[PDB]
């Protein structure tokens, strides 16, 4: 079954990966009404808006994340929160610890030897899991600082942290099956 | 236009729609950290068995039973543990205040499309339950039909 | 002109009557998914677990009063059975809360009068209590006396 | 003629003080019927020990819990004694919801005779505590000392 | 404009620095009076109790947090400081609700902007938390490595 | 006693069947103020409306369900309560899982090698109280859409429901017995 | 310590009993303002209610339990209040019980040798102050049903009230002390 | 190792006496709005208020504990307030417990043999930090009989409190220590 499991995790990482980098890099995030000219239905995502229907249709433009006029920057909350959602850190830390979680499977697969490497991406998937947590906290509080919904994208961001969340627990329990595995060979040979 | 009254899962209405599907995130982030802490070092391992009891169905069930305000037979012992658990104590605390703060208000919200709450308002809260209940009779009866084809295997 | 029962008010009579059936109904469903099946039962033989009918109610009736109880499911079924409980009366419980604040506040102490309904109830459920448990020292007592012949 | 300010023992003011005495008599007889019914009976009994873990102290232990919505490590089996138990629990889900309706209201009442809560309002909580603290201080080590001269009595 | 921990609004900022030094405070007199005297040791010789430093705060925190523990005092002592800390939480724990409730109400669902700070502290002590587990494996791997030379 | 057991079981699935026959069958659910043609004190049921007073006495009208006079028409969900309303499918699923109950029952009155049948006995009666919650709340949500009285119906099937209840748990204990029985009987 | 416990019992139930007796029949229970002549300051108990200072004083006037007009028999939870603290039943029936509670202890001591007397005075005393719970309650109740004190009277009833339940416990475990020395006793003789 | 504790027991002790008592006699417990002649932002302690700004920057004017022009005096709670805040007697007692505890500290390097010493040190350190406590809850109820913030002085005495308490949870498990080697040394 342990083959079976470390299946189960590889296909997981790949596929909370895959998902994680097509929600990011895509911008079907929100539907809402706005201009996408530089009011009609658009979909923007984290960088672009684009317009749906109507004559104009297909344009992107890039989302203007710093806006309004005398840049009242005398408070630190909400220009934090302003450049943390135009960095898109968060997302993109996420994808970045995917990624990880993902070469340590592929390497410990090489290795079969070193534990650790199984540890360390079952941290690197739980860590992309609170990474894509904070993310889409600070991407709704964003929009909040007229009636809208939610993407695909998003819910393709949501499915990626259940699905590295899952994968995550997946590698803890083969590390855990790994040093159980150890210790009793240890006391058979003892 | 008869005003509206509240439906089935108005008792979801005091808090918007993203607060549910975060609640629902840091619920199982919290269930699978402290799973992690409280399992993953060999150390805490001693046929073997874990030092603790927080694997992660009942990491699960203790996470919920802490945003439920109810609590369960297993507490975390280690400093990474306790930790997640504090924190998950303090967000249930500032969680449920504010949802429970104006219920009733949000359950008897007539809309256009002090009085006693109606069996009406809470319905939904009712079919919920009894839906769990069905549902739980339903697996309890599965896994004894699994159970007794086994025995079946082994009688063989 | 609020009656002694007045703290019932919050609710509809008709929700309370639910309650209890409701109560009844998660309590037995319980029990059942905790103990019917031979295979939580170890070698009279005893259950892998404490949720029989009368422990069950016990559960229940802690879970819903916010008190909590010394024993917890374990099974799959038998936490389905708990949590839907907790989410039923954390719902319940903070409309109760809630509703009864609106009323209250319709600042003014509460009188004495307002809650002689629910000292009533305490003092005639203590009462009904000390005569459970002499009716069974008295019949325990019997058993012994015709066990001594 | 200015604005009265709540007193230091102001958290006392949304119940009557009519109600706190009945409260302290309730949390009183309930903890010796729960003692009673749970210890009375020799057939609860095995030096020899009892089958449940309420005495007298133990009984009032559990009674502070539920009624301060707590909790402790013991919980009556009995039938008499859970009826006691939930009979006590249902006068505490009554009166602590009834006391806490408006209790940050009345703990800032200007009286001549919204804002956040200050420290001040709520002075009369903290001293308590001190208080409670240094009591127990007091008494564990009035303990250790008579327990110290015991030992001196001996070793001679 | 309510910023990102605008829910600690209904308490002012000296009832929470206080809050937090009666929780030590309270936290160290409890461990004290439990396990101060020899008399509470029996035979390294073991305590008739658990209520060392670590866990009487991990029991304050539960008892504050309106979430309980695995442990509970037995003596006169240590009944007394959790007695009074459970009428000090009690009480602030009721004004707090009770302030929030006046604090929302000045029906309109809450947004994930009001709260998303809290948010934001959870995911900071998850963190933390696996942090000081990293920790302290390594702490005991290395140790396995001078166990092993 | 497992001769006092199953006569319990059996006399009290028997009543609870009854009893949620006659709440079915009969017109005093509630007492409200309406008109038994085509307003005074009524009685009515799940089907039937009949006045008690007046000169109109003992005129019954069947219910209506769907009013398309001071309704005319309303919400899909409200339509869905209505319809499950109209149906009674939940007393009438209770009335049957009761029934069905006691023939697992009698079954295994005359199969007793087959331990799984006071098993579906107790399943069955523990779902007719669930079926019996159900339809309770959905006929007091219903009646929603001043003075009313709940008749001596309503209560039937309250107690219907009460007694289904402790007829599963009765048959569950008699279930768990016997296989108490035979696990003692194969380790002898 | 069971000569002490026995010389506790005995001195808690008559206290018990002397201060409930006092306090149903002393008429210093509350002090209000009203009129005694059949407004001013008067002291009223159970029964009574007597003018203090003026000129006036000590003129005494049996308590209106039915007062108002029109008589106003449509509910049932007023006039039983009404007609419970006319009786003063429940103050009356806790000095009933504690006097067959002293006289458990009392002929218990002529026997020392059936211990359900013990018993039976233990829940005696513990039924004597739910009494006088009840009747505390009700007085306080009726009253309800224009600043008022309570007199010496009311205060001795708690007291009474307190020392009850003390002695049910001690009872309670005088009662467990005599069986866990039959228990022994058997133990130690088979 | 017992060394190692009683070297950070003693570094604690010290430290915590020097906190608590330069907020004691310093001047920054707060920052308000305010005159130190007979309005201007100033820095206040527990004793005198100093304009920090303006004119009169640097003039430092004893606080008036009992107001008789703009209050016209007060209840007896209010009173039994300002005199505890104008005493200061709180900070001051926290002062002396934590001196105490230090010498019992001192005291034990040449009584070796004495434990009861280290108790005796841990409670005095305990009972500081509750004066502590106490003190802060006063001086803060006082003020409040509009704009202002804490100065570093009044964080020094919240410093003060913490490593108090934790001075006395090391006194405390070094007397646990002793009494565990001395009836281990009784067992051997
Ligand atoms: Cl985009
Ligand atoms: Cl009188």
């Amino acid at each position: 079954d342990r083959g079976v499991q470390m299946l189960l995790t590889t296909v997981g990482a790949f596929a909370a990966f895959s998902l994680m980098t097509i929600a990011v890099g895509t911008d079907y995030w929100l539907y809402s009404r706005g201009v996408c000219k530089t009011e009609v239905m658009t979909h923007s995502g984290l960088w672009r808006t684009c317009c749906l229907e109507g004559n104009f249709k297909g344009l992107c433009k890039q989302i203007d994340h710093f806006p309004e006029d005398a840049d009242y920057e005398a408070d630190t909350a909400e220009y934090f929160l302003r450049a943390v959602r135009a960095s898109s850190i968060f997302p993109i830390l996420s994808v970045i610890l995917l990624f990880m979680g993902g070469l340590c499977i592929a390497a410990s697969e090489f290795y079969k030897t070193r534990h650790n490497i199984i540890l360390s991406a079952g941290i690197f998937f739980v860590s992309a899991g609170l990474s894509n947590i904070i993310g889409i906290i600070v991407y709704i509080s964003a929009n909040a600082g007229n009636s809208y919904s939610y993407g695909w994208s998003f819910y393709f961001g949501a499915l990626s942290f259940i699905i590295a969340e899952m994968v995550g627990v997946l590698a803890v329990h083969m590390f855990i099956d790994r040093h159980k595995q150890l210790r009793a060979t240890a006391r058979a040979t003892d | 236009p008869q005003k509206s009254k509240p439906g089935v899962f108005s008792f979801l209405d005091p808090l918007a729609y993203e607060i549910w599907m975060c609640i629902v995130f840091a619920y199982i982030g919290v269930s699978v950290v402290l799973f992690l802490v409280s399992r993953f070092s060999p150390y805490e391992w001693h046929s073997s068995e874990s030092t603790n009891e927080f694997g992660i169905f009942n990491s699960l069930w203790f996470s919920l039973g802490a945003f439920m305000q109810q609590g369960c037979d297993i507490s975390p012992r280690s400093l990474s543990g306790r930790i997640v658990g504090g924190v998950w104590w303090f967000f249930t605390l500032i969680i449920i205040s504010s949802y429970t703060a104006n219920l009733a208000a949000f359950l008897t919200v007539e809309r256009m499309v002090t009085s006693a709450l109606s069996l009406s308002n809470v319905a939904g809260v009712f079919y919920i339950l009894v839906g769990g209940l069905g549902l739980a009779m339903l697996v309890a009866l599965i896994e004894f039909c699994y159970k007794s084809r086994a025995e079946a295997k082994r009688m063989k």
